[PDB]
RNA sequence: AUGGUUUGGCACCUCGAUGUCGGCUCGUCGCAUCCUGGGGCUGGAGCAGGUCCCAAGGGUUGGGCUGUUCGCCCAUUAAAGCGGCACGCGAGCUGGGUUUAGAACGUCGUGAGACAGUUCGGUCUCUAUCCGCCGCGCGCGUCAGAAGCUUGAGGAAACCUGUCCCUAGUACGAGAGGACCGGGACGGACGAACCUCUGGUAUACCAGUUGUCCCACCAGGGGCACGGCUGGAUAGCCACGUUCGGACAGGAUAACCGCUGAAAGCAUCUAAGCGGGAAACCUCUUCCAAGACCAGGCUUCUCACCCUCUAGGAGGGAUAAGGCCCCCCGCAGACCACGGGAUUGAUAGACCAGACCUGGAAGCCUAGUAAUAGGUGCAGGGAACUGGCACUAACCGGCCGAAAACUUAC
């Protein structure tokens, strides 16, 4: 019954949208650049996802300029606006760590269909 | 179930692996065996998982059990009449006494069966 | 003056605050407390107040204690301790059978907790003191570990009481100050406290309003 | 390290005193009638007969 | 997690393809630098064509960093790779260009000329 | 004039054995103080120094060359202190140097050989008796037997520091430069607690796969090959992770600044006095602590029943409160101990459900010549975490364990 429950669900966050290791999506992340607000979105494929519940991390790695980025979240984080669903990826792994020392066309993720 | 805490049982894992499949095969085939007190300590929850497969006995479940018992008459006995005789009862299908030392070493020897009550 | 409570480690979570940073937090349980003797100079030569905590059967008592409980007037508790006060004016708000609940403390407010450290068993050197230990190769022969040099030569050729060396470690009170409680949920009973407390889940811990800064 | 000196014979004495057998504690049983002792921890496989009682 | 005698990938254009770490300014006996850091280093390679030769001791800040670092909102960013971008003692880059991303962490250590030169900021 | 920290001199000390330099690990002490702290004069305008007093609480970096100590150099830093303790520390480690036997070079000797000249190579033994130190128990004591909560004499731990922003570009200063005091934030090193996050581990978890043998055979699996090898991996332990700490305040003070004034009609911080004055001292923070033999205090519980020798005391037995042993266990643990439960029970296991990990089980059907793919299906499998559930085991049970009296005062 997970004692820290009653705790846990004051905070937990609804509308967060289904999705698994290996989909792509772009989340929109808002940032604070000199006092100001705007929201810098972030799209790339979900490596990982922890589950914890309120504690519930997920991976966000992409490919930007030559450099890989990866980027972890928590989920109920409120300073995740807003998580858009693109693609819906077809692994084998709960975790795509594989794909660190892969580059281009051997980085590709097959889509479910 | 719940590994060992300390040192395993024979020395090492797969030893031990092979002493538990041995006395659950020994136990169900005969109903009672006499051992060293942690041996039957550590064999209580392997057997009576295995007899919770034999419970519901499902080919799937046989395949289970026949992963680890390796003995074909002794998995027959399982799903023909320890199965079904434990049918209505939940949990606690074998016991623990404990004996007299033994000689040589005195080590505490203990005797596990299967419950007949019901 | 200094407040406090007797309380139960239920866990750690995580919560967000209104800046939308992280704050790692110790769930306690600051559950009913109740006020069973009090001390004082002219009587016992000191001034405290003595609380009461958890449940148990009545038939779990012995006849000491379910005594002095009964001479108190309440219920026995199954955890019994003292909160050193500074003077009488202190304890003037405290009486027998009055209770004491998580609400006391405010949202923001700075708290000292105390409790039993984890056990770690006969723990050696590197481990218990910090120890650096020697070389892993070049030819160190079986002191990968092991301290090294105790005394020196002769002199006083004896070992300096109060060298740092093996032995058992952990299970000792340990109080940690300034930790500042993010929110107290009164329905609950439920501290929630930035930081980290001493002791295992479902330990005893002693909730005190901080001396430092308080 | 081998010792540099005979130990007296207070001290090993002493130290030796501390090598000792600890008495187990009996209770009785009724087994096929007639009363015997029995440690504690042996009571249920006494009566279900399960140890060899001369 | 950058320390003495590890090596960085540089992210500028003056130059240089690879430098030395010799020291963590910031405080003495200091172990680490992340994501911000003041370093001193030593080029190892250079273009033949560069301003820079190699062996110069020149100052230099990271900017990315393989080891994850933790964030004030609870997230985290991982890059590929140890970069640095040489600067001089004014903390404004010794290049005009910058290749690759970089982080956030540039902007509360006041490196307002190399965010700006970025190409993008994360 | 001090010191025995340098080379010396003597040889009292050991040749029926006292390891010879550096390095590592671990210390402790002195102040003749490197930084931080407090002051004085400045040939001190401010900044920054010079120099001299008080001050030992803390700190005093990582590398290149050399066996090195030493030393030079490279980056920093608040600073990169000097010394004592067999020039500390080899029944703690190393053998790079020196200091056996092999061999070579230069020089000396006719020769065997030699060189506080050089170079390559060259066994570092031991089950801790006593003191000492770190932890843990047993016994007895504390004037009946016990049980809760504590006071604390006394002791231990800790004590570091930087940058930036306001006051303020003011005081001072031809200008440059440049503040005192007081507030705030963010750090470096160190220490402790903890496992929500990140990360490490994972020998009864999940999946893939190679060689081989076996389950009669296909299918599905199993043993071995470092858990065979890989990809993940909840709990526990942990750091690279999270949080917190160094305080504030008071007293007496050092150098010093002083007030009030004698001896000595003035003067004099002084011989009477009274004050300020530091990271040092006593308190203050944390911890241990009544074996503190002055063996403490506040309470609560049982608060009684025989037999014997001779009635003086003693001995024995059985008891009360309570404790222990046996039993079920722990994130408590070498053993012991500690803590929880013991049928009036959720202590452990099993069972059911959830969380979490893995990633789509077997069988059947469909498509494909086949490898294989899709559906049944967030499937199947499973440890630690959570909640229910007496099904199994905590048992028709043993051992200990309660009062001489007297004097004085009231």
């Amino acid at each position: 019954m997970n004692t820290l429950d009653f705790v846990d669900q004051a905070s937990l966050r609804d509308d967060i949208p289904t999705f698994s290791p290996g989909d792509t999506v772009n989340v929109h992340v808002k940032v604070i650049e000199g006092s100001k607000e705007r929201i810098q979105v972030f799209k790339g494929v979900v490596i990982r996802r922890q589950g914890g519940g309120i504690s519930e991390t997920f991976t966000v790695r992409k490919e930007s300029y030559g450099v890989g980025v990866e980027r972890t979240f928590p989920v109920h984080s409120p300073n995740i606006d807003h998580i858009d669903v693109l693609t819906r990826g077809d692994v084998r792994r709960a975790k795509l760590y594989y794909l660190r020392e892969l580059r281009g066309k051997k980085a590709k993720i097959k889509e479910k269909r | 179930p719940k590994p060992t805490k300390g040192p395993r049982l024979g020395g090492s894992s797969s030893h031990q692996s092979a002493l538990l499949a041995n006395l659950a095969t020994s136990l169900f085939e005969h109903g009672r065996i006499k051992t060293t007190e942690p041996k039957a300590r550590a064999l209580r929850p392997y057997a009576e998982k295995l007899i919770t497969h034999a419970k519901k006995g499902a080919l799937h479940n046989r395949r289970e059990v026949m992963k680890k018992i390796r003995d074909k008459d002794v998995v027959h006995t399982l799903f023909a009449e320890i199965g079904p005789f434990y049918a209505d009862r939940n949990g606690g299908y074998t016991r623990i006494i404990k004996v007299e030392n033994r000689k040589g070493d005195n080590a505490p020897m203990a005797v596990i069966e299967l419950v007949r009550e019901k | 003056a200094r407040k406090g409570i007797l309380g139960t480690k239920l866990g750690m979570t995580q919560v967000f605050d209104e800046n939308n940073k992280v704050v790692p937090v110790t769930v306690v349980k600051a559950g009913p407390n109740v006020v069973t003797r009090i001390r004082t100079t002219e009587r016992d030569g000191y001034s405290a107040v003595q609380l009461a905590y958890g449940e148990i059967s009545p038939r779990k008592v012995i006849k000491p204690v379910a005594g002095q409980f009964a001479a108190a007037g309440v219920n026995p508790r199954r955890h019994v301790a003292e909160l050193r006060l500074d003077d009488e004016a202190a304890v003037a708000e405290y009486e027998v059978g009055q209770e004491l609940t998580a609400e006391i403390f405010s949202d923001g407010a700075y708290v000292d907790v105390t409790g039993t450290s984890k056990g770690k068993g006969f723990a050696g050197t590197m481990k218990r003191h910090g120890f650096r230990g020697q070389g892993a190769a070049h030819g160190a022969q079986a002191v990968h570990r092991r301290p090294g040099s105790i005394g020196g030569c002769a002199t006083p050729g004896r070992v300096f009481k109060g060298t740092r060396m093996s032995g058992r470690m952990g299970n000792d009170r340990v109080t940690t100050q300034n930790l500042k409680v993010h929110k107290v949920d009164a329905e609950n009973g439920v501290l929630l406290i930035k930081g980290a407390i001493p002791g295992r889940n479902g330990g005893l811990v002693v909730v005190r309003s901080a001396i430092k800064r308080g | 390290a081998v010792p540099k000196r005979r130990m007296s014979r207070a001290n090993t004495r002493s130290r030796r005193a501390q090598w000792k057998a600890e008495a187990p504690g009996l209770v009785t049983v009724s087994v096929a009638g007639q009363q015997r002792k029995v440690p504690r921890r042996l009571l249920k496989a006494a009566r279900l007969g399960l140890v060899d009682l001369d | 997690m950058i320390q003495q005698e590890s090596r960085l990938k540089v992210a500028d254009n003056t130059g240089a393809k690879e430098i030395l770490c010799i020291r963590v300014l910031g405080g003495s006996s200091r172990r680490y630098a992340g994501i911000g850091d003041v370093i001193v280093a030593t080029v190892k390679d250079a273009i033949p064509g560069g301003n820079v030769k190699r062996g110069d001791v020149v100052k230099a800040v990271v900017v990315r960093t393989v080891k994850e670092r933790r964030r004030a909102d609870g997230s985290y960013i991982k890059f590929d790779e140890n970069a640095a971008v040489i600067i001089k003692n004014d903390n404004d880059p010794r290049g005009t260009r910058i290749f690759g991303p970089v982080g956030r962490e540039l902007r509360e250590k006041k490196f307002m000329k190399i965010v700006s030169l970025a190409p993008e900021v994360l």
